[PDB]
């Protein structure tokens, strides 16, 4: 409708405050995997998993650098 | 031959102790269906997201089995495919988790006291067998304490 | 989504590369995030604000500090998302510099006087 | 085993090895009260 | 080849038993040697689905 569209801006109001929190803190992801992020951390989930995985994923790359 | 590949399918399928008729009507549905579907990412992927799903469920040694199950069956793949359609839909002790006075090289880490009261859980499980059982036997004849003469019994119907 | 192939997802976010050309960290990946996914621990996004502020304290500049302050107040006054607590504690796990102990500082409980 | 500690703790002439022996039944106390803290959640049982 | 094959059908007999699969050993064998010719998988899903309900009426 038009109030179920009003949710929607609500969503992308949230998100760029999201951003600016993670501008202000200096992580080295942009907006298009921090989404994927906020998508996993709806479902609710442990960042000690999570933190290995991205400073994984940055040391895949030293060797095909 | 192929003509008889999915007639193999069609009696495997079929228990026994009409029905012989049927076996030959329904690989006509199996041909019938075969070309409704011709007319109009890797294999293993599939099994890791179906392990996954195990591990948020607890179980996860369980999950670990069916990784290395299907790192050797990497030496099939066209199977698997079908497999995964098929592992969701189905038919129509240890001592080791809470012990540590065996070994020598034996873990430390104290107590447990988060799924301990689930370990009480695992006997309430048990009982919970065969209390079920005991209620089915008290329904079974209740349903025939309370019935009339001759209407599941076809012995009046001589 | 649905959780196993958001995993994916990331690891094609990051490297592009396909999840044919590697199997073995994505494996590692359902190795470890999986029996670590769902909480074991009690939540609380009051205590990691107020590590976000000892954190942005650290970095010395205090308006900024204020400044996530405001950005914390938004974010409830629009009342859009559930677990407003994984993604701040997320964001707080990666933090760097863009220019000691911590066992003496809050840490949130790790259900050993909560079990259900 | 609280009451040792008790006096210890006021006892100097005890060493330093003695004062890292005594130190690690420190931990040793804790984890009972937290077994306790388990149970006393789950009271309000037999 | 075959011992290989012959390890790589019982690997895949254990597989799809601890995930409960209403197949057996025969039909396995049969689906495995269906795919093996070439046949879309995609069609065989349904004719193992039809039948599993479709052979439960006439018993």
């Amino acid at each position: 409708a038009a109030a179920a569209a009003a949710n929607l801006n609500a969503v992308r109001e949230t998100m760029d405050v999201l951003l600016e929190i993670s501008r202000i803190l200096n992580t080295g992801l942009d907006m298009e995997t921090l989404s994927i992020c906020v998508r996993l951390c709806e479902q609710g989930i442990n960042p000690e998993a999570l933190s290995s995985v991205i400073k994984e994923l940055r040391k895949a790359t030293e060797a095909l650098k | 031959s192929i003509t008889q590949l999915f007639d193999d399918l069609c009696e495997a399928l079929l228990p026994a102790a009409n029905r012989k008729r049927a076996k030959r009507s329904l690989k006509k549905v199996a041909y019938n269906a075969l070309f409704t579907n011709l007319f109009q990412l890797p294999a293993r992927n599939k099994i890791l997201m179906l392990s996954f799903d195990l591990r948020v469920g607890g179980l996860g040694p369980k999950a670990d089995r069916l990784e290395e199950l299907v790192e050797e069956l990497e030496a099939v793949g066209s199977v698997l495919d079908l497999l995964v359609q098929l592992a969701g839909s189905g038919p129509p002790r240890d001592y080791f988790l809470n012990n540590k006075h065996v070994g020598r090289n034996v873990p430390y880490s104290g107590y447990d006291c988060d799924d301990l009261s689930v370990f009480e859980m695992d006997v309430q499980s048990l009982i919970s067998r065969e209390e079920c059982l005991c209620h089915s036997m008290i329904q079974e004849t209740l349903q025939v304490m309370e019935a009339a003469p001759g209407t599941g019994l076809p012995t009046v119907g001589l | 989504k649905s959780p196993n192939v958001l995993l994916q997802n990331l690891c094609c976010r990051i490297l592009g590369r396909s999840e044919a050309d590697v199997a073995q960290q994505f494996q590692y990946a359902v190795r470890v995030i999986g029996s670590n996914f769902a909480p074991t621990v009690e939540r609380d996004e009051f205590l990691v604000a107020e590590k976000i502020k000892k954190e942005l304290i650290r970095q010395r500049r205090e308006a900024d500090a204020a400044l996530f302050s405001e950005l914390h107040r938004k974010l409830h006054s629009q009342g859009v998302l559930k677990n407003k607590w994984s993604i701040l504690y997320l964001l707080l796990s990666l933090s760097e510099d863009p220019r000691s102990y911590a066992t003496l500082f809050a840490q949130a409980l790790p259900r050993d006087a909560h079990s259900t | 085993i609280r009451r040792y500690t008790d006096q210890r703790s006021l006892d100097r002439s005890f060493g330093l090895v003695g004062q890292s022996f005594c130190a690690a039944l420190h931990q040793e106390l804790r984890e009972y009260y937290r077994l306790l803290s388990v149970l006393h959640s789950q009271l309000q049982l037999t």
